[PDB]
């Protein structure tokens, strides 16, 4: 999971 | 006459903008995982009869100028028009590869009065991107006018990271398209999203390492300005  | 016409010769463009690699310069991260988004809007939007175009790695200058020049094609014979972008952003802002483009430029070029061909059909555009840098921690259980027929599905809700997984794709964009392949046939658009919303709410989960980042949530958000129901059948 990674963020934008 | 409470449904757009869909039924012209052609359903519309699905223009799919896909932002991976970002300038060094810029120190933007490559945005694993957004090929599979990609690869499952192509294909999603495919089967419900769009001309689609990818484009991948637009910097600001070719966003501006594709959408521009998407927007001066004659969409006559189109029942509507899809954009979906995949990147960073923050508020009211795309990046492309190089730096920003604000997102009321791009919507701009397709409103009513700039883009005759697309008056009175649906506009449709699908953001993955970051709408800021909160995290959500969950909780355990005549005329018309010129901005009307525009719809946003945005994946956050304002002001929120978006979250996407190196591995699946983005949560947002798996879950539409896992939607719009279940329920495309059966439901209007707006119902369409609204099981979107739920299965991004109670289905994903961030797991982090780092704890400022774990076992955050997302709920996406959907801004309609549409004036009638929407069936892609």
């Amino acid at each position: 999971d990674e963020v934008d | 006459d409470n449904s757009y016409k869909m039924d012209y010769p052609e359903m519309g463009l699905c223009i799919i903008i896909n932002n991976k690699n970002f300038h060094k310069s810029t120190g933007m991260t490559s945005r694993s995982g957004t090929d599979v988004d990609a690869a499952n809007l192509r294909e999603t939007f495919r089967n419900l009869k769009y001309e689609v175009r990818n484009k991948n790695d637009l910097t600001r200058e070719e966003i501006v100028e594709l959408m521009r020049d998407v927007s001066k094609e004659d969409h006559s014979k189109r029942s509507s028009f899809v954009c979906v972008l995949l990147s960073h952003g923050e508020a009211g802002i795309i990046f492309g590869t190089n730096g920003p483009v604000d997102l009321k430029k791009i919507t701009n070029f397709f409103r009513g009065d700039r883009c005759r061909s697309l008056t009175g059909k649906p506009k449709l555009f699908i953001i993955q991107a970051c709408r800021g840098t909160e995290l959500d921690c969950g909780i355990e259980t005549h005329k018309i006018p010129v901005e009307a027929d525009f719809l946003y599905a945005c994946s956050t809700a304002p002001g929120y990271y978006s979250w996407r997984n190196s591995k699946d794709g983005s949560w947002f964009i798996q879950s539409l398209c896992a939607m719009l392949k279940q329920y495309a046939d059966k439901l209007e658009f707006m119902h369409i999203l609204t099981r979107v919303n739920r299965k991004v709410a109670t289905e994903f989960e961030s797991f982090s390492f780092d704890a400022t980042f774990h076992a955050k949530k997302q709920i996406p958000c959907i801004h309609s300005m549409l004036t009638k129901e929407l069936y892609f059948y």
